[PDB]
């Protein structure tokens, strides 16, 4: 019934920056009735601020909240990698809970070069009638990365598939997998394979590669 | 014979013997209603059937006797009127309840026809003169309370409206409707778990909820106090009115004793 | 600990019906109102039902009024959501959540369960083809080696689980979100380990897909 | 006409008919305020709007009539003054509350403007003569309590200071501030969960906490007893004062009856 | 000697000294019954044995003295009769309880023979004249309550029958038998957890259970109020009866003072 | 000058002005004791120090004035004696408490020296004539209660002995010692959680525990009722004694008015 | 569920000192008295301590008076037994147990924890040598084969644990009570399985001896 | 303070027999204060009867208890294999719990022949400097069994070690292990090994055996 809008939808804050995210309410509400939640990657939301400003039990005192009426905010005085999460504001009125859209905090960590690994299919997939060559790119940063698949010289991007982890909240590096799915023969009549992973740390691509006559 | 038999039968029905005799019959019937138990012998049930049949016919002739003496006045004494109703209900509860339940079958009647038992307990009030006295005394207090009971009921209605609007949005199990609020305010009036069970949870959400319920407690306690004080001073007024007149009567006795002589004390001068 | 665990979920057809169950522990369940909250795949949170602490009052948005029914058993310490006339709109993670205040049917949701997925879809439920990713015969330097597990061709996002060596490898693991191919999901996971545990069957990819009653424990055998 | 119309209109407004007529109008309006429900037909709402408009104009002419008869005295009877305020508020609550809330918009007014409803309930006290009587009786008791209520409040303040200093360091939810302590001591005075909920948990930490709260209970119970006894003996004093004078009046009647003859009994000797 | 020694001994036993002396002996014996403790020295136990032997012989000669003066009347004053029983029990409790427990061995006697201690506490009522006065005053109130206590007991029985039949099927721990129901209704009469502990759980299953218990509360509260009011107005009747007669006595004094002169006022005319 | 200055100063100290003046000084000092707060400015603390110094010297000259007028009688009125003690304590609490706590350092004194504050609150009783009146009235009731309070205390001791022996073996937290049992029986007397919290758990183990506590409740309730009734009828006796004599005085006035004429009515015959 | 879990235990020297801990769940811990009960190696049960529900009263037999001290924290929902001047008499399984009735410090013990072992002994704590029992090369009929695990040379009876294939072999298992050799225990276990799981490392003997901080997961490899 | 004695210490009851076990008390006690527990093999005791006769929640109604004063009993109307356990009576008085010695119910099941298996050491023990030949005897009944160790013709009982499971409460068969511990060379210079397991079902011993030249 009451919509909550959050700004920005994504924020990229340095470690040690003061961070502020805003929740705007389509009607004036009591500050006792606005709440904040933190959701980490693929876990349930956790309460974070009770009313506008009372931190939940165990929330680092670097967090604070302030606001009244139609406008509210959550602040971090100095962001840490454990703060990288989506934050939802929430209100209750009438007999309905409504939530804000969430704000995802990216923490702009320092760089890391991708540890790149590559895998031909196990013969179980060949006996399943096909192939999927896989490339892994662990603990890189930033998220922005190009993965690039060549198969006996020519690129064959037609079957490329990509999935990223979130910022792992261990050190906030990203990890990625890349897969090129192929037919039975599009594997068995080609020999040399590469994921030409080029990254912000590595304008020379890592070009992790294998040959298919040996294994 | 005739009106002389009526003169004979009145001197029996109004006797202290007949009054006491019926009291013991009620006590014995009440005792028999304690020995019954679903888990009992069939022959015990048969024996208790015959015994309870003896009681119902024996109280039936009592009612007929009392009607025959008191006649037009019997159906006007509320006590005799109650005893008549209880005998009628107890006939139904033993010779037509089966004929009722076999057609208007309902799981309420297995619970409602208990009323034939409860009514025969209440006869222990109606028969005992000391119990009629105390019950009529208690009933006579009720008319004097009606204005303060009406006042309390109106205050409860006002607070139930407010408590529903203030707290019922978020504590509906306590205030979500006027009937929820009436019940919860009655609990609070009895002071039962009023703080730990109701108001402290409310103040987690409604910090000033104490501003509602503590003034409520004062109001209902003050009205309850004055209700009880009214009953005290009413009963005392009934007493003092007698003490007052007895003193006046003796003052007027003394008026008689003296002034009837102050009359003589002038005609005694005529000699 | 206060704990909530949701159960039920998985795949259904559109128009289908499903009952979620939540088990409560570590608190007086009958003192608290309880809510169900959706999280849809674009991660929007949406509250879908509330029940009072005695169960006598229930609340819903008009998105789910008459389709859903929240209920509770205060003796079983369990919370239920009956769902009916299910639609693709209802594809979400469903969280059981306790209210911050006792008896309060509003305010905030102080504890949330782990959730159960619901996937309202016509498409055929299918089992994951699980393929080892045996590492390249090459540098293979043994001081570390990257190992992988490929979990392919299943349908519905979750309930699904992947684990390495029954969870003893609770480190060095990076599990990648499931992503569609042609109507079918592909998932994969990476583990990087010292040769002090590889090559051996100690590197088991423990993976399960209860939505197709499927479990396997494939081994990342040495390649040759 | 003129003062003869005033003489005519007074004999209407002060009639037992007009008094009773207005009581039924209040009862009917109170009933209509029960049938309203947010979940109702628009046409039912329109009909109830017209009906409530009929009531507000009908009570408005009643107020104007009462002002026209009682005039300068109307604004001095607290009962007539209350009825006037309620009519004014009830005009505002139906033809300007929108004009208020559309500018001074506040989520309090959706809860404060309920007062127009609550005020019209209270007219059922003001109109009924028996209810004015009981309420004025209750109010007249309040001045006699003020000294003992002030004493109880001062004792509460003293204990609230001590209980905050003794227990508030470790039981802040109960004693952490003077206002917490006042509330918890009021709970203890009502005996509500006083031992199992407060003092036994306190004695987990403060073994002699019973030495605080049990003497507190004795003090507040003793003051409450004497407060109630004072109300009893005050009301009895109002009675006994009348019995006393009625006996004196008859003693002075007897004084008259005899001494006016003791005068004659000497002039009757002159013959 | 003889009746002159009896005349001498009476002037001792009925003295204020002997009355006070025995009170202090009871207080000292009561204090010694506080210092005993299972965990004590054997020699302390021996010393306390001799001290308690001194008390029992000293109270024994007191009883014999009181019997020697009051004789046939001693065994008719209930107070002297109680003191005699307590001395007899206290002899048994120290020189035959072993001879009893060594043959009629039972784990009840280790709990029943406490009665010899409790009885010697109660002598502190019997010896103190102010305590005999207050206890006889309290006992004298009991006969006036018997009719209203009987009424309350009959109401309780009626509700206990109904509550067992209505709720005992599903709440057997509260209503499953007549004795369960009697106990739970007594709890409800004391208002102890009546709503949060009993009736709200009942209304989880039996929504209209409030229609049973709230009328029950009104009935038992009203009967309790009238029970207390009866005790008040009875005690006031005992007072007012004296004020009344003292006024009549002075009216009859005034009757004497005047009418004995209205006699003279005619013979004074004979001259 | 001299005794004429004493005559002047008495007409000040006993004036209604001086009585009222000191009341307002207490109220203002009590208000200043509310504005203090640990979290305050140092300069606010300095200002409050000077203000509180002004109060203590200003009440000091009040005490000296009252001593100078009332002299030997000042140290005999308990009210003036209390005010003197409070001034002495409040001097210690501001010019020697540091010198005390700096040597006899104890974490009790940070809690005990609060007494200087509490005493200055109680002066609001001692100064206000209406409050002295109500407090002396309440105190005067206490002597009449002592015999029934002693009786209740003896009953409690008897039940505490029995409850310790019956239940303390297995429920030591409630009855394991005489002091546990005294506290739990006091809770039961207040009816606080008596059934759900104490006796129902006991009957899990001691099925007949109801045979102890329900008779206990009857006894303590009956004694509490008669305690309150005694206070009512005592206060009424103080009233009725006056009504009685006022009627006798007017009967004796009427005795005078008439009999002094019945004297004349015979000497009036001598002519 | 009402649940009790004891913790602490293991080896101590005579005269040593040890604190047992019991965690309570699923009931209002502060409403109940709690007991500790020994079971000595000849399986005699012996109650050793009781504490009232508020902790204010504690009870002991004269076998342990002054040596033991029972305590509780009603906020942590935890029960403790401090032990001191420990003797070989005190070698037993110690059970934490709840009383049948609330506040009752007597009666009966309605729920018992799993127990913790205490081994008051001078002898040196030592780790289990865990040897596979590879089956004989012979009939080996494959329709079933008996497989075994040998857990040898450790000291103190328990805490010890053996498990087959992380508990998936919750059937066909027979674990034999530990028995002394020369001052050292030998334990063994048997599992009989169809060749549908053997030969493979799936037959892992999961065994642990926390009293020597020891865990291993030895494989019953095919014999040759 | 009060001793409880139980008779018998062991009982061997057929399936379907009525069983009765006795607890005798050195002093008269209230029947409300005597309790029974059932302990299964290496699990904690479970309450079984509350007071003399009230069964605990979930106890099969074939159990009953009766007694008063100094003598009490527990009865099974018809024993089942799940009843095979040790039963303890208990009392409480003063401030002490005391327990009876326990009664172990053996259930005299029908026979079963031992499935006998035998194992030479793995070479890990040989490299540990010794050997332990092991013999297993699974799901036999009764418990009474002879195991008998010969090592190149001669018996060498000097190192025989035996351990039995309890009745497994699945079907109440017994299982056993037998071990002969040997030196390094007392294995390596001998070839043929046997556990000559002879049993009540098998007066011909199972003579499960191996030779040590092959594996």
């Amino acid at each position: 019934e009451i919509v909550l809008t959050q700004s920005p939808a994504l924020m990229a804050a340095s470690p040690g920056e003061k961070v502020t995210i805003t929740c705007s309410v389509s009607l004036s509400i009591s500050s006792s009735n606005l709440f904040w939640y933190q959701q980490k990657c693929e876990t349930s939301p956790k309460p974070w601020i009770y009313g506008t400003s009372k931190l939940a039990s165990g929330v680092p005192v670097r967090f604070s909240g302030s606001g009244s009426g139609t406008s509210y905010s959550l602040t971090i005085s100095s962001m840490e990698c454990e703060d990288a999460a989506t934050y939802y504001c929430q209100q209750w009125s009438s007999h309905s809970f409504t939530f804000g859209g969430g704000t995802k905090l990216e923490i702009k960590r320092a760089d890391a070069a991708p540890t790149v690994s590559i895998f031909p299919p196990s013969s179980e997939q060949l006996t399943s009638g096909g192939a999927s060559v896989v490339c892994f790119l662990n603990n890189f940063y930033p998220k922005d990365i190009n993965v690039k698949w060549k198969i006996d010289g020519s690129e064959r991007q037609n079957g490329v598939l990509n999935s990223w982890t979130c910022q792992d909240s261990k050190d906030c590096t990203y990890s990625m997998s890349s897969t090129l799915t192929l037919t039975k023969d599009e594997y068995e009549r080609h020999n040399s394979y590469t994921c030409e992973a080029t990254h912000k740390t590595s304008t020379s691509p890592i070009v992790k590669s294998f040959n298919r006559n040996e294994c | 014979r005739g009106s002389h038999m009526y003169l004979r039968i009145t001197n029996i029905v109004e006797s202290s013997f007949f009054t006491k005799f019926i009291i013991y019959l009620i006590v014995l019937n009440m005792v028999t209603m304690m020995v019954e138990k679903e888990g009992q012998s069939q022959h015990m049930t048969e024996v208790l059937y015959w015994i309870n049949v003896v009681f119902i016919i024996l109280f039936t002739i009592e009612i007929i006797l009392r009607i025959y003496v008191h006649r037009i006045s019997f159906f006007k004494d509320p006590w005799s009127l109650f005893d008549f109703v209880v005998v009628i209900i107890s006939i139904v509860g033993m010779f037509l309840a089966d004929l009722i339940e076999t057609y208007f079958v309902s799981p309420t009647l297995f619970r409602v026809i208990r009323l034939a038992r409860i009514g025969r307990i209440l006869r222990l009030v109606t028969a005992v003169p000391q119990m009629r006295k105390i019950v009529s005394a208690l009933i006579s207090v009720i008319p004097g309370m009606l204005s303060v009971i009406a006042l309390m009921t109106l205050f409860f209605y006002i607070f139930a409206i407010m408590a529903t609007q203030l707290f019922g949005e978020r504590f509906p199990e306590w205030f979500g409707t006027l009937g929820e609020s009436f019940y919860t305010l009655f609990q609070v009036m009895t002071l039962e778990s009023w703080s730990m069970g109701i108001v402290r949870p409310l103040m987690e959400v409604y910090p000033y909820a104490w501003v509602f319920f503590i003034p409520f407690i004062f109001v209902v306690t003050f009205v309850m106090i004055n209700l009880v004080v009214a009953i005290i001073v009413d009963a005392m007024a009934i007493l003092n009115q007698k003490e007052e007149q007895h003193i006046i009567d003796e003052v007027q006795s003394h008026e008689d004793n003296i002034n009837n002589e102050i009359i003589k004390l002038r005609e005694e001068i005529v000699e | 600990e206060v704990q909530l665990v949701e159960s039920g979920g998985g795949c259904v057809k559109p128009g289908g019906s499903l009952k979620l169950s939540c088990a409560a522990s570590g608190f007086t369940f009958s003192n608290y109102a309880m809510s169900w909250v959706r999280q849809t795949p674009e991660k929007r949170l949406e509250w879908v039902a509330t029940i009072s602490n005695g169960g006598r009052y229930t609340y819903y948005p008009d998105s789910v009024k008459g389709r859903f029914t929240i209920s509770r058993d205060n003796a079983k310490n369990s919370l239920y959501l009956q769902m009916s006339s299910l639609r693709s709109e209802d594809t979400a993670m469903y969280y059981c959540a306790r209210h911050l205040y006792r008896y309060d049917v509003g305010g905030a949701l102080d504890y949330w369960g782990q959730g159960t997925c619901v996937t309202v879809s016509s498409a055929k439920t299918t089992a994951p083809s699980v393929y080892p990713l045996a590492p390249v015969c090459g540098d293979t330097t043994g001081s570390s080696v990257t190992l992988g597990c490929l979990v392919k061709g299943y349908f519905c996002e979750c309930p699904v689980t992947l684990t390495w060596n029954s969870g003893s490898l609770s480190s060095g693991v990076h599990t990648f979100p499931a992503v569609l191919q042609s109507d079918l999901y592909t998932l994969s996971s990476s583990v990087t380990v010292t040769s002090s545990t590889w090559p051996s069957q100690s590197i088991t990819c423990n993976v399960a897909h209860p939505a197709s009653s499927t479990k396997v424990d494939k081994k990342i055998e040495p390649r040759g």
